[PDB]
């Protein structure tokens, strides 16, 4: 196992040295770890743990310790992000396969292009996935990498950069954190030459810097977010008969991404507009965050179910998804609380209650300290 | 004159003709007497639309008083050949050739405006020459007439004898009568 | 960059590439194989005409535009790979299945796939334009996913035989986990 | 010769013809004798404006001396089908077909300049040929006459009997008289 | 009017007319009476395509009623001169010198639509003047006739006597009949 | 340029900006304000037609097309600055004249500008197209410049006690010179 595992997960080190390193560390760890209740023998599980520490990647013992975490990964991500279950299943299933031993030998854990409307959770599910797994989040904003010359920074440094620290941002970031989530927001904005860089990442699992250091992407989840097809879908036809502009989104995606790049993608997820039922869950989530913020100042907030529904109708916009909910939450709740928090009953004591009258159609805020 | 129009695209602002802008949305216009040049133009438009998105169905607005039969048949063949369903709408009036293209639309996608009109008559063509030439020329008129009636009967679903009796002389069919005849599926009202 | 092509002219015509220091490398025994996706968009798109056109030739014209004539003359031959036919796809599916079995052998589970099931996988994932990569994804979505949950969450933690069959009435695959 | 006009935009100056510039403001122009090709343009302009803003109201300036009725039906049917209310303003003169489109405007949005004239009369179509053919063509125009009178009576609000007696011969109505007849709601004035 | 179509490319957006866009796809339209000016345009298109891709196949949609025989030979010479296989399709009617170009396509690539009609007849031309000149001109019109029959025989494969007998009088051949005669390899009849 | 909006997306969405150099700029306290004149042009201009179409919603339509939905979604709120009505216009002239009075107060000069003069100053000072930007010159040129010239060298060297009143015939401001 030491030899076979070293070849797979330990790079930039030759085989007779890699195995001896694993073998030596296993003897050192077992000898001095248990003061009492010490195993004289060195089982295969010890070797797997050693390689995991050296490579900063989980071992193959997930069937016992982390089985609970993976089982509840999808459920926990549903609470944080409502709707878009197809994206959660794709990410969690891709992870399960890798831990179970069915992941691609020379490709990343996953490569998913999340395309959809604004405020639908394209960049939220990725941030929550990393938090759920407790792994570093590598976030790259492609808005910076608009031109061809900026792309070189990912795999190196500008021409003739005699100064040190000439290592690629993407290559060095991945090497520091082999297990992490790689988010390339607004990948459409990036120069077409950036798609050529990812071909070896998705298909070969490694990207090489100009210096020659090999970055391993076999254990990183690659997620890209684009708003390529929202404009085409929102476009309205000019004719007597309305057109079903359902496939127009994919056609735009096909033009922006060459077939070779799309083929490498594990799955293309199309996020959809938030439904009215889903908005109710979103209102509850924002209120929960507000409660946490108030808890820091010692204020407790309780809202009536009726008031929650009223907030949903005011902020429900198909085009803007869930982001407008924050605005109504800010205007309706944060504005009165802010004035009172600075000066008034909310300085201390909390015990806030919110209700509304159907005839008035306006929320009522009552503070009793 | 043709009024230009503005379209807002992801790339930015773009200026299109009135007909060109409608072509982007798969709306093709058939207007005036059928002729080889305009028929060829419609044929070209259909092929371009198929390449852009074969799944999406094509829309054709037919407002024509009838014209050359040979030119029109090229349009019909192209409509059936291409995978997209060529929806047909009768704006104002449709003649025998115009109505032949209207009925040729896919099932469930043929429409007629409420105040639209239709006309169907046998093909009228005259040749002058020797009796021997007339015999060969006359035979083609009978063959095409049968082919047109057979195709018309196929789309409408009515008996060939009924199509032959009605086609013998000019017959005007209003929008409600066309639906019963089978030329069009239904009238377009508040889509 | 086009400069790379100029660097290979002596590699293929003379066999020796020299470093800036002046030492010469020998390429007389190194098999040189280049891969290009030129004209892929031309093949993917469909000609605007009644008769579909084979865009294999369009790729060759693109090759001429990208590569200089001197570079192309030195080449032994330009091999134009062809699309995967339905017949070879069945062989391709068998290749991925054995790769899956090797991964499964380490876990201790043996997989058995009926011939009818293998054909069903091919039809669902067949895409001439996308080649063989979709076949891996359909197998991953259909075969690897159920096995992964079972291996982690139950019925396959301990090595057991697996059997796959196709239900003609339902047109869906079936599985027998059969632990131990 | 159509003069060009510059419209200032945030990005920069945009050059459009005078007709196209007004089309952006929903101001369509109907001019000259109605025909299959001008109607196709007019309906095309209406469809373009509908998708942009269906709530906003289109404005059709009618200055036509009359034309073929069949072509006009496409304009009439299109106006009724589209959600936007079509405001018809009679400039100079509105003949039988022009008046039909004018009265066909949405209620409350029809106007006539104080000096315009409105002429209404029965269609004057004619046909020649065999006695059997004349009967079918003659019968059809009476059917069309019924539709013109029934749709005119609906918009004007007068009884069908009243419309037929007045339309027996050419009747020229002044702008104030049009309001009484019910062809237009009011006379356009600068508020 | 000719519609303008936008070709999406990675480098950027490009605007082309409907006919020019099709030319980029190796599609040529031979529509209308054959003439020197129109034939020159087709000749120029073939040469441009040959240079762009000689190995690839060209297409020629023939929807024409025939015309000048000598002008058509410029296309026939160019079709055989250029390395590309000039596949031919027939839309609507094909007549004298229309069919000659339709049967000159590469073997296995000529096609006719189901409802397309093909006509073949001997050259028709007359000269008025002195008897000496009529004899010279008459010999010229006979020699050209034999050359077309020889060439038609080559592609179709029928003997010269068969072509001369049929071509003496106007002969209309349906789309399936053309396959039996050999003018076209087969009918497309594809979706 | 459109590329600038793409830079602001991460600013508003994430609150942190990374320069090409490599440093991490964290600015979560800075408030962000942008000023545009996109909607005013459509609303102020009348429709090109006999009928005046409703332009109430026209201003929002321009902003929707001019600014991408993603850019607008991140914004907290879009606030419209409405044209200054006559009632508020009186306050603007009051602030400018009172400001000048404060400056003159240290010097010892006093002013007694009439309320009617305020109305005439407002029309010239405020323009619908240019707003109150030309109003700067109207107050300084009409009031400060004539009196300032006299203060440096005039009939009255000092003492102030100046007064102003509207002149119907000359449309000019009276200047009082009491030593
Ligand atoms: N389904 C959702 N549930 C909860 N919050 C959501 C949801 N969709 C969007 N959000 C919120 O909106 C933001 C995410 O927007 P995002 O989808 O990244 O936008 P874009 O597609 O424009 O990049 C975050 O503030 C996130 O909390």
């Amino acid at each position: 196992a030491a030899v076979e595992l070293a070849v797979k997960y330990i790079n930039d080190r030759h085989l007779p040295d890699k195995a001896i390193d694993v073998i030596d560390e296993a003897g050192a760890r077992a000898r001095l770890m248990p003061v009492s209740k010490r195993k004289k023998t060195v089982n295969v599980a010890d070797i797997e743990s050693v390689v995991a520490r050296i490579a900063r990647i989980p071992e193959k013992s997930v069937s016992q310790s982390d089985r609970d975490t993976l089982k509840n990964l999808g459920d926990r991500l549903k609470m944080l992000v409502f709707g878009q279950d197809k994206a959660i299943e794709a990410l969690t299933e891709a992870i399960k396969m890798a831990r179970a031993g069915l992941g691609h030998e020379h490709k990343p854990v996953g490569s998913f292009l999340f395309a959809g409307p604004t405020g639908v959770g394209k960049t939220e599910v990725t941030v929550q996935l990393s938090k759920a797994l407790g792994i570093e989040l590598l976030r790259f904003d492609m808005s910076e990498y608009m031109e061809r010359h900026t792309v070189s920074r990912l795999i190196g440094a500008p021409p003739g950069y005699v100064g040190f620290d000439q290592g690629g941002l993407l290559t060095d970031a991945v090497i520091k954190h082999p297990h992490a989530v790689l988010l390339l927001d607004e990948i459409e904005k990036a120069h077409p030459d950036v798609f050529n860089i990812l071909l070896q990442v998705m298909d070969n699992g490694t990207l090489t810097d100009n210096n020659g250091r090999k970055a391993d992407f076999r254990n990183v989840v690659l997620v890209m977010t684009t708003n390529a097809g929202v404009r085409e879908t929102e476009r309205k036809s000019i004719g007597l008969i309305h057109q079903d502009n359902s496939t127009d989104a994919m056609e735009e995606i096909k033009k922006i991404f060459t077939p070779e790049f799309r083929n490498r993608l594990d799955n293309i997820i199309w996020f959809d507009h938030l439904s009215t039922d889903v908005i109710h869950q979103v209102v509850d989530k924002f209120i929960v965050e507000l409660q946490v913020q108030l808890d820091q100042k010692g204020v407790s907030l309780e809202v009536s179910q009726e008031a929650r529904n009223w907030l949903a109708e005011k902020g429900y916009d198909r085009a803007m998804g869930a982001r407008p909910m924050a605005r109504v939450i800010q205007d309706n709740l944060k504005k009165p609380l802010a004035n009172e928090l600075l000066f008034g009953s909310l300085v201390d004591g909390g015990q806030v209650t919110v209700a509304l009258d159907k005839e008035k159609n306006e929320l009522t805020y009552g503070f009793q300290s | 004159l043709v009024p230009m129009v503005i379209e807002q695209t992801s790339r930015g602002e773009r200026s299109f003709d009135i007909y060109s802008r409608l072509l982007k949305e798969r709306v093709i216009f058939l207007t005036g007497q059928v002729e080889d040049h305009m028929a060829n133009l419609i044929v070209a438009q259909m092929l371009f639309l198929e390449a852009e998105n074969p799944e999406k169905d094509i829309y054709l607005y037919i407002n024509s008083p009838g014209g050359v039969i040979t030119a029109g048949m090229s349009i019909y063949d192209t409509m059936q050949f291409i995978k997209p369903d060529v929806s047909t709408i009768c704006m104002g009036q449709a003649a025998s050739m115009g109505a032949f293209l209207l009925t040729a639309g896919a099932k469930g996608k043929r429409f007629c405006l409420p105040n639209s009109r239709v006309m169907i008559h046998q093909p009228l063509g005259g040749y002058q020459g020797q009796a021997t030439d007339i015999e060969i020329h006359a035979r083609e008129i009978l063959k095409v007439k049968g082919r047109m009636n057979e195709l018309m009967a196929l789309h409408t679903g009515q008996s060939l004898e009924q199509i032959e009796r009605d086609t013998e002389r000019d017959r005007f069919l209003s929008a409600p009568e066309a639906v019963e005849y089978g030329l069009v599926d239904s009238i377009l009202t508040h889509r | 960059h086009p400069d790379v092509f100029n660097i290979l002219l002596q590699v293929m015509d003379n066999g020796t590439l020299t470093d800036n220091n002046g030492r010469k490398a020998d390429f007389r025994n190194v098999v040189l194989v280049m891969t290009t996706n030129a004209g892929v968009r031309e093949t993917e798109r469909k000609s605007i005409g009644l008769i579909h056109q084979d865009n294999s030739t369009d790729a060759m014209e693109e090759i001429k535009k990208i590569f200089t004539p001197e570079f192309r003359n030195r080449l032994d031959n330009i091999i134009w790979f062809d699309h995967l036919s339905t017949d070879v796809i069945h062989q391709v599916v068998d290749k991925f299945i054995v790769e899956l079995q090797v991964q499964l052998d380490q876990k201790g589970v043996s997989l058995e796939v009926s011939q009818e099931a293998r054909n069903w996988l091919a039809e669902k994932g067949y895409d001439r334009a996308m080649g063989a990569r979709p076949m891996a994804r359909v197998i991953q979505d259909n075969l690897k996913k159920p096995l992964a949950n079972e291996l982690l969450f139950g019925s396959l933690v301990d090595g057991g035989q697996v059997t796959v069959a196709l239900d003609k009435e339902k047109n869906e695959l079936t599985y027998g986990f059969q632990s131990a």
